[PDB]
RNA sequence: AUUUGUGGGUGGUGGUGCAU
């Protein structure tokens, strides 16, 4: 009985958020067919009418003319380096044994 | 005064977008962009009180077919209310995922971005996780390298500051197009937040915070062919004077034996 | 006039005890 409610409320909410989805595209549908021709005659007859800006000018010119990049990552241990090839070379031997099994 | 048809037309169009994240937006919002009075359409209509996926989708058309000025102006205060509102709404300072694609969008608007939506959030003080979380989305997301060199050099132009510095850091993992001036307004900034022994600065003898050590790391792995003799050797001095123990002698052992332009 | 051929980074709008 108590599943059988949870799947009635469950249904029953579905239903619900249905129902207000749909009323909600009647609206949509509704403002679509009276309130954009209200809207769009209404502003055709009405109407509506720098500091860091030109630094950043500057800079975008600046930019354009000369650049001096280096994107270097961080360096890594030795010992880790050393270890992620003895991997690698371990990974080759591998390889190379089955290749040659076939 | 905006005619009552016009105010019936937006308030319907504003509510559809309010109660409207998911299906097809209106006629009435699909022919606002087409007029010029877009901004007055939009304070008619009251789109403060949207929904999430509205508003990323209403961000989506300005950015395709609204113009430069206009689309940036509308994205510039739209843009900075919701994020206020937004993040006075989550008490843990967290946004939407449509709230990140209209940010997206956005960063994608060049001029939009960062003379009209980045200049906003900075000049009105975005607070530290706000500032967190915009270098987060901006690291996902770079913008054009010329954009973002820009917005580098504005940051470092404008003085110390959270919101600043926050960008500084993000522009570092970045790692966007330094050119000669932007260099140099690098180096302004590093001199800037570093001490001065006849006229002192508050910015100049104040302490440095984690984000601002950790983009001074950033900025000596990367940038130091971009610094000079000069510049490298003023890092130095700011890494021993105003740096750090942890994080201080990678950025002098940089600076010392950083390429010069 | 933003996009391509070629390289290339890539997990935490993470959970998380505990002390403060």
């Amino acid at each position: 009985k108590k599943t059988k409610a949870e799947v009635m409320k469950e249904v029953i909410a579905k239903s619900k958020f249905y129902k207000q989805e749909r009323q909600k595209a009647q609206g949509i549908m509704e403002d679509q067919i009276d309130n954009l021709d209200d809207n769009f005659e209404d502003v055709m007859s009405e109407l509506m009418m720098t500091d860091l800006d030109k630094e950043y000018d500057i800079k975008v010119k600046e930019l354009q003319l000369d650049k001096r990049a280096a994107p270097s990552d961080r360096t890594k241990t030795e010992e880790e380096k050393n270890a992620e090839a003895e991997e690698k070379k371990r990974e080759l031997e591998q390889q190379r044994l089955d290749r040659m099994n076939g | 005064a905006l005619p009552e048809k016009v105010i019936k037309a937006y308030t319907t169009v504003g509510s559809i977008l309010k109660t409207w994240t998911h299906g097809k937006l209106p006629k009435l919002f699909k022919v606002i962009p087409s007029l010029r009075n877009w901004q007055d359409v939009i304070y008619v209509t009251n789109p403060e009180e949207w929904s999430p996926h509205v508003v990323y989708e209403a961000t989506k058309l300005f950015v395709s077919n609204l113009t430069a000025k206009e689309s940036q102006k509308f994205i510039n205060l739209i843009l900075l209310e919701r994020f206020r509102d937004n993040i006075e709404t989550s008490e843990d300072h967290s946004l939407n995922y449509h709230i990140y694609r209209a940010v997206k969008k956005s960063l994608y608007k060049p001029s939009a971005f960062f003379k009209g939506f980045l200049f906003p959030l900075v000049e009105t003080g975005c607070n530290v996780r706000e500032a967190t979380i915009a270098g987060s989305v901006l690291a996902k997301v770079s913008v054009p390298a010329l954009h973002s060199s820009a917005a580098l050099s504005y940051l470092l132009r404008l003085p110390f500051s959270p919101p600043t510095t926050v960008f500084i850091k993000i522009l570092l993992d970045k790692k966007y197009a330094l050119p000669y001036q932007t260099v140099d307004d690098c180096v302004y900034y590093f001199m800037r937040f570093r001490i001065l022994d006849g006229s002192n600065g508050e910015d100049a003898t104040r302490v440095l915070p984690v984000i601002w050590h950790k983009a001074f790391l950033t900025f000596a792995q990367r940038y130091k062919n971009d610094i000079t003799q000069d510049q490298r050797d003023f890092l130095l001095e700011t890494v021993r004077q105003r740096g750090h123990k942890d994080i201080g002698p990678e950025i002098r052992r940089e600076l010392l034996a950083g390429a010069s332009r």
